């Protein structure tokens, strides 16, 4: 997704001119709210046995 | 021959198309041809 994001900021400033590119849908914040829930989680863990 | 969308006295681009993109400001040289 991070390399999709800039492909389009390479291809941005050579479109026409009232032309933006817009992200509605994205499934990036999930997996990565996700992945830090377990990290935290983990941390969480190691702590509160320690 | 243009007959609409150009004007008298305005200022066309001959030579720099490949440096230019509509909506930046930039210097100005009268071109040779």
């Amino acid at each position: 997704a991070k390399a999709i994001r800039q492909t389009i900021a390479n291809l941005e400033p050579f479109m026409p001119q009232g032309m933006k590119v817009v992200y509605p849908y994205d499934t990036t914040p999930v997996v990565s709210a996700s992945i830090h829930e377990v990290v935290k989680t983990l941390g969480e863990a190691i702590l509160l046995v320690f | 021959l243009v007959t609409e969308g150009l004007n008298a006295g305005d200022k066309i681009i001959t030579e720099g198309l490949q440096f230019v993109q509509p909506g930046v400001e930039v210097k100005t040289v009268p071109a040779k041809n």
